[PDB]
């Protein structure tokens, strides 16, 4: 079963980066360099190429991760004229894909910028990704606009398609397996973006802990739909629902049952394990237990009906009726970190150290994706597979033991990691891009060097 | 509750490798003959065993840059993955031309 | 020519430590090892040693930088064991009188009560000044000293502890009220996590330019009138405290963080308030706090409320006249207002670290008045995860202490630590399922 992988995030006319391609390794891609180099920003460009939605795009500083105080981060990292941020994909169908974002500053009065998602299909593996947005006049490069790209391809075996609504962009990447989740509604974009954001600043992404069940659980659009209908027929059923639930929950509980097993030999500092303990609200537990053994029938809206039933078990606190259908509502998810002390302990930042928290965090993220993908097998083909990739800016927080463990993992499940070592030492396995910000005529100018194959 | 106190010394002759590599590359400064790491590397590896292969790389690179910057690096052209070894490892970087001071 | 510093932090019974002594370096102390080995925690008590205030002590985790979620556990509880625990420091006054400051420690809440130990001989390892052959409780220990030669003082209210440390020669500031301490701990927090202390920037003048408590008392009484004097006062109170800063700046000129070649404090005279001092300066027409409240009632702005003496009161606090700003340098446009969303991880800390010096420096001087002229307070900050700083970036930090006569406690999980200064290596391993940490130096 073939699985797609990104090959190059080439940034154009960005801060300190003119035409610098970035080749991603099958597994790890480490950005080596000194302070204020271009590591983070390089990823910035990446992040952008996926979620070109400015609403969510906010590049704070790794010195502020819980900053619910929404100046920005995206403007500066680009220079005057036309810029880009593109991605090279190796679709499970060995199809090269050029999903990119075009950028260009705006009237200097307010740090505002513009975005136009675009893609390029059937791009002869002979031409370099960078030789798509360049010319040669008087021996000095010339970045070309999208209307320029159009013409250079208008009549060719190569197809080009500018987009208007992010959805068009997004949905496209998903159709070709670049995106794991269905990026339909905008609220969806939040979940995704925050994961990407979460991978960055590293740690136990708080925001993905409160709505912890909003990410790991498929709310079946089949349930509500098919279920309701049964009623449309009934009018012109009893506990057949009760059966549906504890089997639908048993199902997903078996889903979660395994993903955990996928995380046992993980060792970060003291953390020797991360699980997704699935608990069922007593409130609903006795209800599921109620609509089973006992039987006090009141056949007078199944929705409405069920509601009254909550009055039975609940001597506390319509809408109760319906809500009480969805799989989720009958649960209470959580996360725990295995140690040598008190066996397993609910995940808690205040109780963990920098490293221990990042790993756990990474985990939770690993799980996020290892849920969205499969939860999408239906809406996908039997021959397409999404790409799995995460981040870990300032990966120096991880020693040797921790960092290494991160590797064996991506290898464990098939993934890629664009880590960044503010320090020069780092893993020998994988690709390494050493950066050096130079000054030529008082102009930024990053200096890249490649290394891969060592192993 | 016991308590002593013991200090350990860390000896990294990595400093010599650097100095020898400094002059080895510095050698290129004097002469206008650029520093093609596709050759500087493919040759230098032949000296030290593949045990400390990686480390040697970084330093030749780290040093190869503190000395200058590619010229056709502003001509926007994808640098090809110039391979080395008989196995896998490779390097990506245009020749290093004009100097800095 | 005098100087005071830190000699050793001490833990007792703490989780993973039955009793350890970390001898503070002359210039810079560093902690390295494996993720979660006992680094931060070691500093945690250092922070808990200087500020034993459960209302302020809140060790969230790095990943959470600016978390206003004070709902969770302040996290310090599980950082120690149960029963009898201790936090103690070893500092040498400018007078060289070895001092011992620290505190005892013991839902999930924590009890704490401070203490001191004067006139104690040096030839005695404080380690045995709390350990017996076991730990001999607070009650056992007071007898130890009594007859012999030493001063242990069971502190009631926390105010005194500080009011004891400052009088001796430790705290670079008069921790009088909660107001005063709240700000202190915040700086220390800012040094622990790094970056531009979101808090300090929004209220710069509150951690730089002190109050001339007098201009307030003296002024009001008199009437029991004036003129261009009160106005005159402020001016020379501003230009004075302005040249103060001027110099504080001239020190941080050869900093080197990423692309930041400098930090500064742009002291500016508010448009609003500026107009007042130009009007009272040479012109005139028609509480004296009230009179002012009216002259300001001419210059028409936006926001407009107020009591005449709460206004004049605010226009007698020279500080409300100024509006500070922190700026960084770059090969680019260079002098630009610092901005978290601008500087990279490193740059951030470098700058952030700088300002804290403005704080301490300014504070130190802010109280040379109410302190022995022979003593020179000890200055020291923190920097957990310094692994985020590269060589050049770290070098500069070092060079600074040798410029600001100071000490810096850092912590890099990184296996590569400098060489300039003693360094400790910690390795935690399971033993009888009891958290244990092996402490060795390198
Ligand atoms: N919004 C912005 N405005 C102006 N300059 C910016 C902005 N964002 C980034 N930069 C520039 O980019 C550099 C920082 O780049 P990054 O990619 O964050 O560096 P870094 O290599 O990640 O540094 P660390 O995190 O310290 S390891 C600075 O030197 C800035 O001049
Ligand atoms: N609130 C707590 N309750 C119980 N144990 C704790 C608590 N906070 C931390 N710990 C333990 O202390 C260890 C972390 O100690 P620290 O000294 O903070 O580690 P650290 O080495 O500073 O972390 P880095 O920066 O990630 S390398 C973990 O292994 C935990 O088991
Ligand atoms: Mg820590
Ligand atoms: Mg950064």
């Amino acid at each position: 079963i073939a699985r797609g992988k990104f090959r190059s995030l080439t940034l154009i006319n960005w801060n300190g980066f003119f035409a610098r391609t970035f080749d991603f390794d099958e597994l790890v891609t480490t950005l080596s360099g000194g302070n204020g180099a271009g590591k983070s920003t390089t990823m910035a460009g990446f992040v952008t190429a996926l979620i070109p939605d400015l609403t969510l795009l906010n590049f704070r500083n790794t010195t502020e991760a819980g900053s619910t105080s929404s100046d920005k981060g995206l403007y500066g990292k680009l220079k005057a004229g036309v810029c880009y941020a593109v991605l090279e994909t190796v679709n499970s169908r060995a199809q090269r894909i050029i999903t990119g974002v075009r950028l260009q500053q705006i009237a200097g009065r307010d740090k505002k910028v513009d975005i136009r998602p675009f893609s390029l299909q059937n791009v002869p593996m002979t031409d370099s990704v960078i030789s798509l947005f360049t010319e040669q006049v008087a021996n000095k490069a010339r970045v070309l606009s999208l209307n320029d790209l159009k013409e250079k391809f208008e009549e060719t075996a190569v197809t080009f398609k500018p987009y208007h609504s992010i959805t068009d962009y997004h949905s496209f990447m998903f159709d070709l397996g670049i995106l794991p989740k269905r990026l339909r509604s905008s609220s969806d974009r939040n979940k995704f973006y925050k994961l990407i954001e979460a991978s960055l600043y590293g740690g136990i992404s708080s925001v993905i802990t409160k709505s912890l069940r909003d990410y790991l659980l498929p709310e079946n659009s089949g349930v509500r739909q098919a279920f309701q209908d049964m009623e449309a027929a009934l009018r012109e059923s009893a506990e057949s629902v009760a059966n549906i639930l504890r089997k639908t929950i048993q199902r997903e509980q078996n889903r979660i049952l395994q993903l955990n097993q996928g995380l046992q030999n993980i060792a970060f500092g003291q953390v020797k394990g991360v699980r997704l303990v699935v608990n069922i609200r007593d409130t609903h537990s006795i209800l599921l237990n109620a609509l089973s053994d006992q039987h006090e029938q009141h056949k007078d809206s199944f929705s409405e009906a069920l509601a009254m039933l909550y009055k039975r078990i609940n001597p506390h606190i319509q809408t109760i009726g319906e809500e009480l259908l969805d799989y989720r509502n009958y649960l209470d998810l959580e996360v725990e970190t295995l140690r040598g002390a008190y066996g397993w302990m609910r995940a808690e930042s205040s109780a963990l150290s920098t490293g221990e928290a990042i790993g756990t965090g990474m985990s939770i993220l690993l799980m996020v994706v290892q849920s969205w993908e499969e939860e999408s097998r239906r809406m996908r083909a039997k021959d397409i597979l999404p790409c799995r990739l995460l981040f870990l800016d300032q990966a120096a927080r991880l020693d040797a033991m921790s960092i290494n463990t991160l590797f064996e993992l991506c290898e464990r499940l098939d993934m890629q990691l664009l880590i960044a070592a503010p320090e020069n030492i780092s893993p020998e396995r994988g690709t390494t891009y050493k950066l050096v910000r130079k000054i030529l005529a008082n102009q930024e100018y990053v200096h890249v060097v490649g290394l891969k194959g060592f192993g | 509750l016991p308590m002593a106190l013991e200090y350990e010394s860390l000896t990294d002759v990595q400093t010599q490798i650097v100095t020898a590599i400094q002059a080895e590359l510095a050698h290129f400064r004097n002469t206008a003959q650029p520093i093609n790491l596709g050759a500087v590397l493919q040759e230098q590896l032949a000296r030290y065993p593949q045990s400390r292969h990686f480390d040697v790389a970084r330093i030749i690179v780290d040093q190869a840059v503190k000395l200058g910057m590619a010229s056709q690096d502003h001509q926007a052209v994808y640098p090809v993955w110039q391979p080395i070894d008989d196995f896998s490892a490779a390097v990506q970087a245009h020749l290093i031309d004009q100097y800095d001071k």
